[PDB]
RNA sequence: UACCUGGUUGAUCCUGCCAGUAGCAUAUGCUUGUCUCAAAGAUUAAGCCAUGCAUGUCUAAGUACGCACGGCCGGUACAGUGAAACUGCGAAUGGCUCAUUAAAUCAGUUAUGGUUCCUUUGGUCGCCUACUUGGAUAACUGUGGUAAUUC
RNA sequence: GACGACCCAUUCGAACGUCUGCCCUAUCAACUUUCGAUGGUAGUCGCCGUGCCUACCAUGGUGACCACGGGUGACGGGGAAUCAGGGUUCGAUUCCGGAGAGGGAGCCUGAGAAACGGCUACCACAUCCAAGGAAGGCAGCAGGCGCGCAAAUUACCCACUC
RNA sequence: CCUUUAACGAGGAUCCAUUGGAGGGCAAGUCUGGUCGCAGCAGCCGCGGUAAUUCCAGCUCCAAUAGCGUAUAUUAAAGUU
């Protein structure tokens, strides 16, 4: 049914002056196994995890309620709306989509929220335990009785409420379907509303342009605007904020909460630093096992939800393990032997152009044995550039050819592959620095053989941005181009791979350049940061590189936007666009506290 | 809301003199079980209890000639006591079996159509008969004076006039769909 | 045998006018809309917290 | 040992064969025997039986109409 | 923190309030609430002023008093309208009220009177 | 529960001399304020759909009483509940009936229709008598009228005819032994008969002894004694059963002997 | 139905308790076709609580210059329909719990000639302004502050 | 016709006061008093009567017919289970009366409240925050955690009853 | 839902009645196999030490029956308050 267990630490909880009758009076540490270990002591009690049964006797009958009694998370056959079928992913809860605000879906990677909302869609229907002899329309309808999603559902049956859903991948598509330029959004459909959604969406440039010559900006723009402009009762959005500027972001946040107000009903994903502040207005977490099961705790308000959701564990109202600081690098550490040793190369100034872009790079030093990030802005020329150095098209004038074999992250990911990733992994060898290192990235706590085996076309983002990961420090080379490892990944497995990618570039000597939009993802990872400056089809200078401090300062002075540090744990939490501190900032030209 | 219990338990757990009677008894009228049994003898004890109440209070006490005239009359009514008796005294010489008598099934049995007993009691619950013009299903009925001369069969039955069962139509389409077509 | 109760009215309007709505709308003249429940107090309790200006609510949610 | 109380009681196990269904540092519940109060038959000490191990009847366990949930 | 009158020295202070005075808002009949208010004296802790023009300079400032916008409503009481034309007690007032135009509704233009009292 | 009054009344909590039942809900109607008490009163919608059927939902007399068909003593009520009690009377012009109230020898509020012509008119009882300001007297009644300048001879536990159109008394009759009389309230309820005695005690709760015309002498207090007229002669209309207060084997008697159940 | 039976001894008669027996109400095991009625987080923690909802209210008849709808043209109490806002009234009723509480609570009986009472019902209604007096607030219009509030 | 207002009566009550009625315990037998205990006189206060309170004065009041003290898994009653007669045991719980809304105290409004779906403060908790501040009380219906041997749907609806 | 009514709907193998007990108290086996003071049963009295009417099973039988068993509070039995 469930997990039980102890726990110690409390405002003077004194194994100095209560004789310690939880060691006196404990049923496990009377059998043989110390449970609960204790002495007449300078410190706190000690009590393990895997040996507690569960019971409570201690608790009361300690003579300080120091002692509380937490139960941890398990699957016990309970409610069970649906499975694929055994050894396999289920999902227990799918709860209310109150109407009026907006319902804010926060949990890690694999955990059935996607899953959640194609059943709430009414395309992949509940399964419910079993296999699936009863569908139809009927015994479901019976079978949640009582409550609430019988009005719900029979209202969707009669498809009073209208379905419409933004989907996870973008990369599927642009391959599935396809686009008329111009007149196919136009003849999509209706007026007011999609000149709105695509003059706020700040565009502007994509007006004349065909769907093939654009990025993930146009992408997801157009996507969003379509979506919107769809005329439904219902409406879902999957994750909307992955490769999309920062100051794109919070405006693609406000044309989603245009939608809201008037008796309908909105869902919303997101894996968020401190943005879903905007995004939404009842936070739910989902907990549980990656790829395995995955539970809905009931919905909280976004203030009160969001940091227990970071903070570690928060549980009253059930209870859990892990979570905790992760929404930067809290890595303290640094320093190296001797650097020795190194050279100076360093790639020219040269002028690049496609057709509707000027693009302009500016010389600069390319250090060995040493980080260099790209932003700047969506459109501001960082990809096709790296590949018009290596070989693809340019150059007209000029260039340098790499002196290392090169290594090629690609952001563009939607590979095909047929036969799986165990072939593939054949092409790059898994003996070298055979200690650890893709081990070191993953294995113990969130699995891998996790990684392998399966197939790539049914992987989810995170491990198939992973699969890209390994692609890279895989074939032998050294000089590495990453754009975007960000994409598809939280907080959580974002940050501690990051931090694994740069110790191993950076201690058996090699130089990678990042193309990260995330301010812990580009802190933690940075270094020259280089700048690129510039309005999106029009031109695009690649600032000479100066100091992380002065370029991100380069960076957020144009933008109008800011960041502040939270003060007990050293988290990022942005600004509301325009404030009373949001002043003090601009002028101290100060975006960042605490190096 | 209200209720309550129609019937009481035995003091005795066993005693074979007891189990004979009760079970000779349930024999004869094709009765279910003792509870069946128990809830008539409930209903009698009860009734000689409110008798032996009144023939204790004075004579011409006006409490003790407004029951016992209206008492009398409701057993006369269901036909267990006559009015050739009509008097407190024949009340305590009335017994479990005169009750029994007046029962439904044991009318049809009696004074009607059927085989045994334990024929009489499924016609009754299969909807076959009827009391006056009202359909029964009910066995323990028990049966007014007045409504004796109005047992019948029931007008919508193969017993008397009206459709036939499934039994006799299905042979009748054994003639066209199991002999005349298959 | 069955049993019911029935009422005759002198002219329309009589009837029209007293009887409860769902026995004029049981062989329709009428309906209801109002539409389902809770709608309603939802948007009350979001009404209840503006003041001068609650014509987007009472629109616009 | 008892969760509510934390103090110590000995108690018997039915029919044969059933020790086993029991297995240590699990729950079970407690029952008198029907004399309520003092020890019965020629066991002395004992004064409390055991009906169930975890949400499951000594009876099916013994019977084999269930199985361990484990 | 908004100012109010007689409330020295310019500290933050929490003064009990109820109807008939500044910064309050009742939501029931008798409610007295304890919130927090800031002093008069003027010091460079505020957000923002109002300032209100009361004696008019020799120059005229370009966004404001150049600017020309006339008061919407007369009166809609009896004796406002007798002291603003100056009618005698015996004139009888019924056509002496504003005639408040209705600029367009895609039909016609009305003109619009209050209601007289008294 | 109480830091004031209250509002409602229950089924089971109300009287059952308005005969209620207990499978409507758990409400009853509780009269508002008015000139009765409300262990005397009939409610006016407990007259209009649990004794005459006009009505059959309470919406319905809320439909019926806006449309002013009512009267209650010559004037206009409109509301559901009115109390209304002991000697009022109901006025519907349109159907062109009246009723009164007064009480059954079982003792609870009958159907009694009667003429038009008397109802014009209630007998009232006299409770107090009280000097007003300047010389003025003033008399108070059950029905909480205040009827200035009275004879100077009437007195308390007298009953006065009332005029509903003009007030301001016409006639009365003087409490006096051997005079007809009616109860109103204990244990012995709607019984007509003779005063034949009195009985003083200083002090309170005398009683008054009564004698009807079946030969049977009960007593009852002082202050449930209405008069309704002299000896042996009422001043009003008088329903069936006539205050014999017949026993119970009586009454199955004559039920046995008419065969009456069936018209 | 005002009822007893087994157990101290080699055997008998007592004293006496234990056990057997029937009802009732809580928990629990095993089993379960059809029909009606329906009790249900009191026992222990009057422990702690996410979210949603549970108290509002306009007639012919207090106040309508919403740039609202409408008009058949208006305003000369002046429309018909009318959001908002001031005003009157209710929110002290109900629902829930059993912690406190041993002449206290409470029940029967009595007392206001020791007092208060919204409301209803009935009475009470003449020792350069009166052809109608005085001056401000909301909605509304427009400009704002705060990370955030029915500010 | 509608509304409002002064007084009297009426209705719905409210508040004090009379007489009688109570479970276990003496390993609880003397208790109460200028920190008013009982009474007298005058005054204050209060809707009114009154040691309710204050000044002055007296020395009383209560108890083996069980006071005083302690205990109660004690809210009271209408009732319920068992029962030949007499009893015994139970009564949180649908009607009536009472008390209380996390623990204490104070107070506004009103005819009516020492109100908690009103307010202010302290104490115990717990929430948000840009750390400047701000907001809260499910023993209401559902629902969750905890506690235990032990107890239901975050359903539908103002048609009935009010 | 109930009542009312089309059309399908019973050959006993399934359109399947269980819960306890059979030494005495107390209604029903000095039947068959296994165990041998072991394992267990037993409110109580007592059963098991190789011929067990009481244990573990089979067959048969008994009681109540859509109910029956078990634990605990409490009343009757108790003229043992
Ligand atoms: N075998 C199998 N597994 C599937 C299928 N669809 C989803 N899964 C698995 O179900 C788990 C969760 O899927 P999903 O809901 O997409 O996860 P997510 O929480 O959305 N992942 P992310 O956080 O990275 O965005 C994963 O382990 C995934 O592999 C399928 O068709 N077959
Ligand atoms: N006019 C035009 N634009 C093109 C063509 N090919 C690509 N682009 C667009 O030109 C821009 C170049 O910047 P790019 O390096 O793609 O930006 P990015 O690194 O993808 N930035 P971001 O991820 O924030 O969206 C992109 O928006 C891309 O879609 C082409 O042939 N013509
Ligand atoms: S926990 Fe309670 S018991 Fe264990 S040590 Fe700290 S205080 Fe002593
Ligand atoms: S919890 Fe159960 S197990 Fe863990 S310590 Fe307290 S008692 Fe021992
Ligand atoms: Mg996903």
């Amino acid at each position: 049914k469930l997990t039980r267990i102890a726990i110690v630490n409390h405002d003077k909880c004194k194994p100095k002056k209560c004789r310690q009758e939880c060691k006196k009076s404990c049923p496990v540490v009377r059998m043989g196994k110390l449970c609960i270990e204790v002495t007449p002591q300078s410190k706190i009690a000690w009590i393990s995890e895997t040996l507690c049964i569960g019971c409570g006797i201690c608790i009361k009958k300690c003579p300080f309620g120091a002692l509380s009694i937490v139960n941890l998370p398990s699957n016990l056959e309970k409610e069970t709306t649906h499975r694929y079928c055994a050894n396999a992913f289920k999902l227990h809860r799918l709860p209310i989509p109150r109407p009026g605000e907006v319902l804010g879906l926060v949990g890690t990677n694999g955990i059935g929220k996607s899953t959640a909302l194609k059943i709430l869609a009414g395309k992949q229907k509940p399964n419910l335990g079993k296999y699936d002899d009863p569908p139809d329309w009927q015994e479901i309808l019976t079978y949640f009785r009582g409550s609430e999603l019988q009005n719900y559902f029979t209202k969707i049956l009669e498809d009073d409420l209208k379905a419409i859903i933004k989907p996870q991948y973008v990369d599927q598509i642009p391959k599935a379907a396809k686009g008329t330029v111009g007149s196919i959004l136009d003849r999509k459909d209706e007026t007011k509303t999609q000149a709105i959604v695509c003059q706020q969406l700040d565009l502007t440039h994509l007006k004349e342009r065909n769907v093939e010559d654009l990025s993930g900006g146009e992408l997801q723009r157009f996507a969003c605007a379509v979506v919107c402009i769809q005329k439904a009762d219902i409406f879902m959005f999957d994750e909307p904020s992955s490769y999309l500027d920062v100051k794109q972001r919070l405006k693609a946040a406000i044309t989603i909460r245009s939608l809201i107000n008037p008796d309908r009903y909105i869902i919303v994903v997101e894996h968020d630093l401190s943005v879903l502040d905007y995004l939404s207005d009842f936070i739910c977490c989902l907990y549980g096992v990656p790829s395995a099961y995955g539970v809905v705790t009931m919905p909280f308000s976004v203030r009160e939800g969001i940091n227990i959701f970071l903070d570690g564990y928060v549980p009253t109202e059930n209870l859990r393990f892990r979570d905790a600081s992760l929404v930067f690098k809290v890595a303290e550490t640094a320093n190296e032997e001797e650097v020795k040793k190194m050279c100076m190369y360093k790639y020219p100034g040269m002028k690049k152009k496609m057709g509707e872009f000027e693009l302009a790079i500016v010389a600069g030093e390319f250090t060995d044995s040493e980080i260099m990030v790209m932003l700047g802005e969506n459109g501001t020329g960082k990809t096709t550039f790296i590949r018009m150095l290596a070989g693809r098209l340019k150059p007209d004038e000029g260039g340098e050819v790499p002196v290392l074999n090169v290594s090629y992250k690609p952001q563009k990911i939607s590979p095909k592959s047929t036969g799986s990733v165990r072939q593939l992994l054949h092409e790059k060898i898994r003996d070298a620095y055979t200690h650890p290192q893709f081990v070191t990235d993953v294995m113990k706590p969130l699995q891998i053989e996790n990684i392998i085996d399966q197939e790539v076309q049914t992987l989810s983002g995170g491990e198939l941005q992973r699969v890209a990961l390994a692609l890279c420090l895989g074939k032998p080379a050294d000089v590495y181009l990453i754009d975007e490892p960000s994409a598809y990944l939280d907080s959580e497995q974002r940050l501690m791979a990051a931090r694994v990618v740069k110790r191993f570039i950076l201690h058996a000597k090699k130089t990678a350049f990042v193309v990260e939009h995330d301010f812990i993802m580009a802190t933690y990872l940075a270094d020259r940061v280089i700048v690129f400056d510039g309005i999106p089809s029009k031109n695009t200078v690649a600032n000479s590189p100066q100091t992380l401090l002065a370029g991100m300062n380069k960076f957020l002075s144009q933008l109008e936007i800011t960041f502040r540090r939270d003060p007990n744990n050293y988290r990022p939490r942005i600004n509301k666009l325009n404030s009373i501190k949001d002043v003090e900032q601009k002028k101290s030209g100060n975006y960042f506290f605490l190096d | 809301w209200v209720c309550r219990k129609t019937y009481v338990t035995p003091r005795r757990p066993f005693e074979k003199s007891r189990l004979d009677q009760e079970l000779k008894l349930i024999g004869e009228y094709g009765l279910r079980n003792k509870r069946e049994v128990w809830r008539v003898k409930f209903t009698l004890a009860k009734i000689r209890k409110a008798a032996r109440e009144l023939l204790t209070l004075d004579e011409k006490d006006p409490r003790r000639l407004f029951e016992g005239n209206a008492l009398l009359r409701r057993l006369v009514r269901i036909g267990v006591l006559d009015e050739g008796k009509m008097k407190l005294d024949y009340i305590l010489g009335l017994k479990i079996e005169d009750f029994l008598e007046r029962r439904l099934q044991t009318q049809v049995f009696k004074l009607g159509l059927a085989k045994s007993i334990h024929h009489a009691r499924v016609l009754i619950r299969q909807r076959h008969i009827r009391v006056r013009k009202q359909v029964v299903n009910i066995p323990s009925f028990i049966v007014r004076l007045d409504s004796q001369k109005h047992i019948d069969f029931s007008l919508r039955s193969p017993y008397g006039g009206g459709r036939p069962g499934r039994v006799k139509r299905k042979n009748a389409k054994k003639g066209q769909g199991g002999a005349g077509a298959g | 045998k069955t049993t019911g109760f029935g009422m005759i009215y002198d002219s329309l309007d009589y009837a029209k006018k007293n009887e409860p709505k769902h026995r004029l709308a049981r062989h329709g003249l009428y309906e209801k809309k109002k539409t389902s429940r809770k709608q309603r107090k939802e948007r009350k309790n979001r009404m209840k917290k503006v003041r001068g200006t609650a014509k987007a609510n009472v629109g616009a949610g | 040992q008892l969760i509510k109380n934390g103090k110590k009681i000995t108690a018997f196990v039915p029919n044969d064969g059933c020790l086993n269904f029991i297995e240590e540092n699990d729950e079970v519940l407690v029952a008198g025997f029907g004399r309520k109060g003092h020890a019965v038959g020629d066991i002395p000490g004992v004064r409390f039986k055991v009906v169930k191990v975890a949400n499951v009847s000594l009876l099916a366990l013994y019977k084999g109409k269930k199985e361990r949930p484990r | 923190f908004p100012m109010k009158q007689g409330v020295l020295t310019h500290g933050r202070v929490r003064l009990l309030l109820s109807k008939g005075h500044s910064c309050y808002r009742p939501r029931r009949t008798g409610e007295r609430k304890r919130k927090s208010v800031r002093g008069c004296i003027v010091d460079a802790n505020l957000s923002v002023l109002n300032l209100v023009i009361v004696k008019k300079g020799e120059k005229d400032i370009p966004g404001l008093t150049d600017t020309t916008v006339p008061r919407r409503l007369g009166p809609k009481r009896a004796s406002r309208i007798r002291k603003l034309f100056n009618l005698s007690k015996e004139d009888d007032v019924r056509q002496y009220v504003v005639r408040k135009p209705l600029n367009k509704e895609g039909k016609k233009p009305r003109t619009k009177a209050p209601k007289i009292q008294r | 529960m109480a830091r004031g009054p209250k509002k409602h009344l229950k089924r089971v909590a109300a009287p059952k001399h308005w005969m209620l039942d207990k499978l409507t809900s758990v409400f009853a109607p509780r009269p508002s304020t008015g000139p009765h008490k409300l262990r005397e009163c009939l409610p006016l919608i407990i007259f209009l759909r649990n004794k005459l059927k006009y009505a059959l939902t309470g919406d319905e007399v809320k439909k019926i009483c806006m449309q002013r068909f009512i009267k209650i003593d010559g004037k206009v009520r409109a509301d559901i509940t009115y109390p209304a009690g002991f000697m009022d009377v109901i006025s519907i012009d349109k159907t062109g009936e009246n009723f009164r109230l007064i009480y059954d020898t079982k003792g609870r509020f009958a159907v009694h229709r009667i003429t038009p012509e008397e109802a014009k008119y209630k007998l009232c009882k006299v409770r107090k008598i009280f000097v007003g300001t300047k010389g003025i007297p003033h008399l108070v009644t059950h029905d909480a009228r205040t009827i200035r300048y009275p004879d100077p001879l009437i007195k308390m536990n007298d009953t006065i005819q009332i005029d509903l159109e003009t007030g301001k008394i016409t006639d009365f009759i003087k409490f006096d032994t051997g005079n007809l009389c009616m109860v109103t309230g204990g244990a012995n309820l709607g019984r007509i008969g003779v005063i034949t005695n009195r009985e003083r005690h200083p002090g309170s709760f005398d009683v008054v002894h009564v004698k009807d015309a079946n030969g049977n002498s009960f007593a009852t207090r002082l202050s449930n004694i209405f008069v309704i007229g002299k000896g042996n002669k009422p001043w009003i209309s008088l329903p069936r059963g006539k205050g014999i207060r017949l026993t119970i084997a009586e009454e199955r008697d004559k039920r046995l002997a008419a065969k009456q159940s069936s018209g």
